[PDB]
């Protein structure tokens, strides 16, 4: 039902499977290959994490959408390391 | 009207979605579901303000333009009563020049 | 003058029909500005005018002789001449919709 | 000379609305396939369309060229008026993958020729220079349509 994301620093983040697997990459960590609830990132801290985490539910949310969806807003600080990161978790 | 909620303790966080209608008590039934604690020993917090069982999400002042799906509000919770205690998340690098 | 107006009726009914269609169908409604993105048509052309707008004065019987009725289908000619270059298409459409409509307006009984 | 207008003169009432943040640019595929800016629409609002039938659009950000839904598709192809009533083009913003939302970030903020100095993997780099583009997006349409032909 729920899966565990944990950040660089500890950060534990508590996300629905559905949402998670919106990433190829977290996707392919807790399948098979021919099954697991907790994924740990060495390299991707709180900050950038929980921000992902965001993205998970909102493009869940407006995926279904037809009429009208609101902007993905990035701060241009976390901007340069979530890029990197969406590029490592394939979404 | 959907609520996007961040509850959060320690170095936790839940994500998770409730109805504007739906009620402080109905979050913690949730929050027992996936950290295995009955209702009554735990406690919600906005800003440091105890929220009421009784009261629903949209009373408490989470809405629609508050709680967003990109933007989701921060619930405080804690267990036993201990004192709230939210761990921050780590500081972003200054911005590259350019 | 009953008899007259019977015609134009007539006339108009023809200018609506499918075969006249390929030329005729930029002159049927109103000239919608916003549209056809024009910013300076009002200033231009002071009395718009158009078939479904004729229509309605027939039907209201709001032209008192067919000379009144004359005068309004060949204003909406008039500001199409008046609006666009010679070499515009709609230009071309009008005079082919004025063939039409010269060539019945002049068997008009007296 | 696959995705361009037809030349009928059917004429078709549409209108555009723009229920994107984005300022929007229209763009009229003519009868070569060669793609045509018209006046850009303000973020939140409508306006009434003369078009023809057989006639594609596609939609666009007018800063950064970023692709725009219509109706949950990359083309709007006018029908035929039914009865006279209009046919409704809603314009919005895609959900766009966090990959592709993070590349506009930094390219609104980094200039091109400094792409080079951010402390990124060399697949980022060619991810950043490789901009949103009308010309590549209607080669993918292309191709997708000769697929689904067949
Ligand atoms: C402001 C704006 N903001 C965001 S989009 C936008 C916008 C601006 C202008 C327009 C105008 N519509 C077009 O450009 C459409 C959209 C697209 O489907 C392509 N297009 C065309 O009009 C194409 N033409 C055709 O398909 C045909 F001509 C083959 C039938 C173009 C782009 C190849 S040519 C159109 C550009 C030339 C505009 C001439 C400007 N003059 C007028 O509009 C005068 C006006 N002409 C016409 C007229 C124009 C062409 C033709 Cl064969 C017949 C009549 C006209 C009327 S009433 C009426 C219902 C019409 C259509 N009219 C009358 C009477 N007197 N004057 C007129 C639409 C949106």
């Amino acid at each position: 039902m729920y899966v565990k994301l944990i950040s660089s620093d500890g950060h534990e983040f508590i996300v629905k499977r559905e949402h998670a697997l919106t990433s190829g990459t977290i996707k392919a960590m807790l399948s098979g290959p021919g099954e697991t609830n907790e994924v740990n990132f060495r390299e991707i801290p709180s900050h950038v994490l929980s921000k992902v985490c965001m993205y998970f539910t909102y493009k869940v949310r407006y995926t279904n959408s037809s009429t009208e969806i609101p902007e993905f807003p990035i701060a241009p600080e976390i901007a340069l390391e979530l890029l990197m990161a969406a590029n490592f978790l394939d979404c | 009207m959907d609520v996007f909620l961040m509850i959060r303790r320690h170095k936790t966080t839940i994500f998770t979605d409730a109805k504007e209608s739906s009620t402080v008590f109905e979050l913690k039934r949730i929050v027992e579901g996936i950290l295995k604690r009955p209702p009554d020993e735990q406690r919600l917090y906005k800003d440091d303000q105890l929220l009421d069982d009784g009261k629903t999400l949209g009373e408490c002042g989470f809405t629609s333009q508050t709680a967003r799906p990109q933007a989701p509000a921060t619930v405080g919770l804690a267990f036993r009563f201990e004192a709230l205690c939210i761990e921050p998340f780590s500081s972003p690098p200054e911005l590259p020049d350019v | 003058v009953s008899e007259q107006l019977k015609c134009c009726s007539g006339i108009l009914k023809e200018m609506f029909a499918k075969k006249h269609a390929a030329y005729a169908w930029p002159f049927y409604k109103p000239v919608d500005v916003e549209a056809l993105g024009l910013h300076d048509y009002c200033d231009i052309i002071k009395h718009p005018m158009d078939m479904s707008t004729i229509k309605s004065k027939l039907e209201a019987r709001e032209y008192r002789d067919a000379q009144e009725f004359g005068a309004d289908v060949r204003l909406m000619f008039s500001n199409c001449y008046k609006y666009n270059p010679p070499d515009h298409e709609v230009v071309a459409m009008a005079r082919k919709l004025q063939d039409v409509f010269e060539m019945r307006f002049a068997k008009m009984p007296d | 000379p696959v995705l361009r207008s037809v030349n009928s003169r059917e004429p078709s009432q549409v209108i555009f609305c723009n229920r994107s943040p984005r300022v929007v640019l229209p763009v009229w595929l003519n009868f070569d396939g060669e793609p045509q800016p018209y006046p850009t629409l303000p973020p939140g609002t409508g306006r009434r369309i003369h078009s023809y039938r057989g006639h594609l659009w596609l939609f666009r950000d007018a800063g950064t060229h970023d692709g725009l839904l219509v109706n949950q598709t990359e083309l709007f192809v006018p029908s035929l008026n039914v009865d006279g009533q209009p046919i409704f083009a809603n314009i919005t913003l895609p959900v766009y993958t966090l990959k592709e939302r993070c590349l506009q970030v930094v390219r609104s903020l980094v200039k091109p020729e400094n792409y080079r100095r951010l402390d990124i993997v060399r697949s980022l780099y060619e991810d950043l220079e490789d901009h949103p583009n009308v010309q590549k997006d209607l080669e993918r349409l292309t191709q997708e349509r000769i697929a689904h032909q067949r």
